[PDB]
């Protein structure tokens, strides 16, 4: 009925896959989803081996959207290998900055990620589903909560699912505040009504996830290209972008761009394809500086030939891609990511609590123009021991993007020093 | 002493009843209080954590770790403004001045009359539409303070 207001991001495909429907901005109902074969792929995986799901998935070369690029199929594999009951879960925590590319799906299309979902739960014989959706989504949660719903009433949510013996519930959790809880095992400890505490890996949640039993955790977009592979046939779904990395892949492009928003695209595309020929340039036309991979990675101007592929020389990520211009302060902009690290530790590893806290601390005073030659040493040393001993990619990655900063734009940072 | 009102019990209780294990309703538990009282009053926990089967101690750990639950400030309406990257860039600090201008106060603040609090908030998610806010659970891009003044004319 009534949702929340929500901002009209700008979403443009050249697939029209994911972003058939989720391109007009406003919320598609489950009339509309039939209409274009809707649920038909679900009906076609019901009447399929979950085994032969799995290799379809598999053969599809399908890799996780989440931004880890890991083989969805083999994930899959994974988790039947081990007694069950089993569980999947879909990620729906999306808090990276400049990322926004699941959101759309799930305001717009929802019937896309749950059609997914019952394939996917199907496929490793899960009975019980959950959305995890942060907490600052909250027209995305009540979407959800009336999408499920419909599907029930349809008739593709209960037990005994279209005469198939298969049973499944969808349950949707709130997040409340916390980036952390889109690492998959924090995500598990918060499902379980817990803090938003990482765990050591391995065991991987498809050994060992909710309850300790086998859990595929899955992003929203993951989930959303099942429905295609199902319906066209893997071969089908190969022949999209290079055969190596296939698939449409969601773009979400912000910061001094003309045209900001989401773009599906293929994943040959490159980075500076992405900027110039999709998102209509810099604004005022000028010299781009840096690209910032959402919190991960900073690329330069010299970097924007890459492909947007999971391949080593390529962009990877989330496919986040914030635009930074020639009078943008690139230490400035060091900070912002400093600051977002220092607000996210969860505080169990002892360098990343103390790390993300000191570089942020330490960044704005050099910043500020107030850092002593100590601080300055310190900010260096901070920035190279965020990792040691952290048991999750938080800890690991919150010194990276600065990192690269100061590797990338020593002359700028030279004038802070000064 | 401290007990919830009847229509807020079986909303919470509806929570509770919801997922497999109760334990699971403590997010969306705390949610609704907030929503309610426009707070989480300390009062209400160990209540909560009756109807949860956990101890207190554990749902007071779980209110600290999650910034969206704020303890200490009733406000019928949270402006929450991003301050990460993207808006910052594109300038959060000019939907600040102007809901100064407007509102007479700073993030972390509330006005005198409750009505409004300033929450400085994380990546929203919304980063293609920044500078971003919320005002409870709407969101918006802010253009300019003309346009936020009539926006914040439909709070009442
Ligand atoms: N979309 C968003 O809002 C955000 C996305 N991210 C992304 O998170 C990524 C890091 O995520 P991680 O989960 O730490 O990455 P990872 O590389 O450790 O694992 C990726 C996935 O593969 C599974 N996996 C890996 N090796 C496995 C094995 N041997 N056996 C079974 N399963 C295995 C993991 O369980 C996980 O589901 C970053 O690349 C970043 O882009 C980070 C923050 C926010
Ligand atoms: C700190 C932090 C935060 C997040 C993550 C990682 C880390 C280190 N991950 C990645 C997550 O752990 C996991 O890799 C994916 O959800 C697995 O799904 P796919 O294989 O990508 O479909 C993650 N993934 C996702 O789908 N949404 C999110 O919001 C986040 N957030
Ligand atoms: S690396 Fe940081 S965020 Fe990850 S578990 Fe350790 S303290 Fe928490
Ligand atoms: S940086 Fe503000 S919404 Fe993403
Ligand atoms: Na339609
Ligand atoms: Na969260
Ligand atoms: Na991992
Ligand atoms: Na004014």
């Amino acid at each position: 009925r009534s949702y929340p207001a929500i901002p009209r991001i700008y979403a443009e495909t050249t697939l029209n896959m994911l972003l058939k429907r989720a391109k007009k901005p406003r919320v598609h109902s489950i009339d509309e989803y039939l209409k274009d074969g809707g649920y038909q792929a679900l009906e076609k995986a019901l009447n399929m081996s979950p085994e032969e799901i799995i290799d379809w998935v598999d053969k599809s070369t399908l890799r996780g959207r989440g931004g880890a690029g890991f083989p969805t199929g083999k994930k899959w594999k994974f988790a039947v290998q081990n007694p069950g009951p089993r569980y999947f879960i879909c990620n729906a925590d999306e808090s990276e900055p400049g990322t926004f590319k699941d959101r759309i799906i799930i305001e717009r299309d929802p019937h896309l990620l749950i059609e997914g979902i019952i394939i996917s739960s199907y496929a490793i014989g899960a009975n019980e589903a959950y959305i995890y959706i942060r907490g600052e989504y909250p027209a995305g949660y009540y979407i959800l909560r009336d999408a499920i719903e419909e599907a029930k009433k349809k008739g593709f949510l209960g037990k005994n699912i279209l005469g198939s013996g298969f049973d499944l519930e969808i349950y949707v959790a709130r997040g409340a505040g916390a980036y952390i809880c889109g690492e998959e095992t924090a995500l598990i400890e918060s499902l379980e009504g817990k803090r938003g505490h990482p765990r050591l890996k391995p065991p991987y949640p498809v050994q060992k996830g909710l309850w300790g039993k086998p859990t595929v955790v899955n992003n929203v977009e993951t989930i959303a290209n099942v429905r295609f592979i199902i319906s066209m046939g893997w071969e089908e779904y190969r022949y999209i972008g290079p055969s190596d990395y296939a698939g449409p892949k969601l773009f979400p492009v912000s910061g001094k761009v003309k045209k900001p928003g989401v773009y599906e695209l293929p994943m040959n595309t490159t980075l500076r394809e992405v900027i110039f020929k999709y998102a209509g340039g810099t604004l005022g036309n000028k010299k781009v500086k840096a690209v910032f991979s959402g919190a991960l990675d900073c690329f330069s101007s010299e970097e924007l030939d890459i492909p947007m592929d999971y391949s080593p020389l390529g962009f990877g990520g989330t496919g986040t891609v914030i635009v930074l211009t020639e009078e943008d302060d690139i230490v400035e902009a060091a900070l912002k990511i400093a600051e977002f690290y220092e607000h996210e530790t969860c505080g169990q590893c002892t360098p990343c609590r103390v790390g993300c806290y000191e570089q942020a601390n330490l960044l704005e005073k050099i910043y500020k123009g107030e850092a002593t030659e100590q601080d300055w040493e310190g900010f260096d040393f901070v920035n190279r021991n965020i990792q040691p001993t952290s048991i999750c990619g938080l800890g690991a990655v919150a010194g990276r993007l600065i990192r690269q900063t100061l590797e990338k734009f020593p002359e700028e940072w030279e004038k802070y020093r000064k | 002493e401290f007990e919830f009102p009847e229509e807020l019990k079986t909303k919470l209780q509806e929570h509770i009843n919801y997922f497999p294990k109760k334990r699971q309703a403590i997010l969306l538990c705390l949610h609704e209080i907030q929503n309610y009282y426009g707070y989480i009053p300390p009062e209400s926990l160990k209540p909560l954590a009756d109807m949860l089967e956990l101890p207190l101690n554990h749902v007071e750990g779980v209110v600290a770790f999650y910034d969206m639950f704020d303890r200490e400030d009733k406000a019928k309406y949270r402006i929450r403004v991003c301050v990460s990257i993207v808006c910052h860039l594109m300038g959060t600090n000019k939907l600040l001045k102007a809901l100064e201008n407007i509102l007479g106060i700073k993030p972390g603040e509330v006005t005198p009359d409750g009505k409004f609090k300033i929450v400085p908030v994380q990546c929203l998610g919304a980063c293609s539409e920044a500078p971003v806010f919320m005002v409870n659970d709407d969101e918006y891009k802010f253009e300019s303070e003309v346009q936020l003044n009539e926006i914040l004319s439909r709070y009442t």
